[PDB]
């Protein structure tokens, strides 16, 4: 940008010989510092900076509204806001920079570095969510991108008066965290340093909700009664047999039975694993992989392993799989596969007449939706 | 916090209260013995009753609408 390539060769002779020399020197424009990259850490307390920095009250709870306002409600208004910095446009401008890793403490993507790490949310390109594990580890550099600031406060003010007073913000939190387009960064793979394995595709139909969950007692090894831990599971159908580390490429498929039960399974995350939710979407087909001795009944189904667990909601069920920890998914998008991958590009969405009626109280729904605005909620919060 | 059953709960109006004021209050009353029935039967959380009644329950909290109490809004502080 401030530099292109073109410019003139330097030519030593010239240089010395000329009687006007021209050289890098001796014409020059004074240049406005253009940007800067920012430790993580001073960016997030940037963030927890400028936040607290702006947070006024009475800009928030406006006159003459405000005057109407019991306590209770005038504080439960306060109580949430949010802010959006978008640091690019800093003088100078800040750009962002960090590899990029999934952590399995929870499955959230973050941002990482020398200083620290901040969570982000990647896009892959305008309603399109990111789909492919293999973005992990890459340097990702970004210099158009949002840094939002939810702030969380417990105030106590009692009427409008008291919003010029200081002693009445009990409790003061902020949650930053950044967002962009993966079609506005730039990828870069890190250098390595310098100086067996079987497989299998499958289609996902729908996937669970990423929460804590506590576990059955093992079925056919040692009964080790579980604990509360965060995990989800995915309801998927099998796609071809198992297939062989073959060199270059995946050899073809060992027989597998046409049953539609063998082909239905329900692959459960727990664990260090929990770090491929983000990646995961439903409606594409994933080759997951598993590295190792090639075995039989690895992928054809769970039957008996060690320690396997189910979770209570799935307990008892066929066709359940544990992956573990050190196994790996690949996104694939051959196009062998496109005529099944035509349900994407497409999200499914009931009908106002499915929602908004009184025709059934026990059902579920899906939708889009702009969200108009976010508050909390007092009588499941803390009244009963 | 135990969901419970009861079994022919007697269920008796007010109309008059001590210092001869007309007042309304509606009494219930588990009369000794078990005849007609009476008795009481704690639930397991195995039914779709007691789904029905603490699901009853989640949403009368949710979509309340009632005047919000811990007027002390900082008390709170989580699971701190």
């Amino acid at each position: 940008l401030l530099a292109p390539p073109g410019s003139p060769v330097r030519n030593a002779h010239n240089e010395i010989l000329e009687e006007p020399h021209h050289c890098p020197l001796q014409k020059y424009t004074r240049l406005q510092t253009p940007s800067s990259f920012p430790t993580l850490a001073t960016l997030k307390e940037e963030g927890q900076r400028k936040a607290w920095a702006s947070f006024d009250p009475k800009a928030l709870l406006p006159l003459p509204e405000a005057s109407y306002l019991p306590s209770c409600q005038l504080n439960r208004r306060l109580a949430w806001s949010w802010l959006c910095l978008l640091p690019s446009a800093f003088c100078p401008a800040q750009v962002l920079l960090g590899v990029l890793v999934a952590s399995s403490h929870k499955g959230c993507l973050q941002l990482r570095d020398q200083s620290g790490s901040l969570p982000c949310l990647l896009l892959a390109k305008h309603s399109q969510p990111l789909s492919d594990p293999r973005l992990i580890g890459c340097l990702v550099r970004a210099e158009r991108f949002q840094l939002i600031v939810e702030r969380d406060v417990r105030s106590s003010f009692p009427s409008w008066k008291e919003l010029s007073m200081p002693g009445f913000i009990q409790k003061q939190q902020a949650r930053v965290y950044v967002q962009f387009f993966l079609a506005d960064a730039l990828i870069l793979p890190v250098p390595r340093p310098c100086l067996l394995g079987q497989s299998r595709l499958f289609l996902l139909c729908h996937k669970e909700a990423l929460m804590k969950r506590n576990f059955c007692v093992p079925p056919g090894a040692s009964p080790e009664v579980p604990k509360p831990a965060l995990s989800f599971y995915v309801l998927g159908s099998w796609l071809g047999g198992t297939q062989r580390k073959e060199g270059t490429g995946w050899g073809l498929p060992e027989p597998q039975g046409n049953d539609d039960n063998d082909q239905k399974v329900h692959l459960i995350f727990f664990g260090s694993s929990v770090r491929w939710f983000e990646f995961l979407h439903p409606g594409q087909v994933y080759r997951l992989i598993a590295p190792g001795p090639a075995t039989p009944m690895l992928f054809e189904k769970d039957g008996s392993s060690c320690i396997s667990r189910r979770p209570l909601e799935l307990a008892g069920c066929a066709s359940c799989l544990t992956v573990q920890d050190n196994w790996t998914l690949e996104l694939e998008s051959s196009q062998d596969i496109q005529d099944v991958l035509d349900a994407n590009k497409s999200l499914p969405e009931s009908s106002l007449t499915d929602l908004l009626s009184d025709n059934f109280t026990d059902s579920l729904v899906s939708f889009s939706a702009e969200i108009l605005s976010r508050t909390l909620c007092e009588p499941l919060v803390a009244s009963l | 916090g135990s969901f419970l059953r009861i079994y022919s709960l007697h269920t008796k109006l007010q109309s008059m209260n001590s210092e001869n004021q007309t007042m309304l209050s509606l009494e219930f009353h588990l009369h000794g013995g078990t005849s007609y029935g009476r008795g009481i039967r704690v639930l397991p959380e195995s039914n779709s009753d007691v789904d029905q009644l603490k699901k009853d329950l989640e949403s009368a909290n949710l979509t309340a609408n009632q005047h919000s109490d811990v007027i002390c809004q900082s008390e709170p502080d989580d699971s701190f």
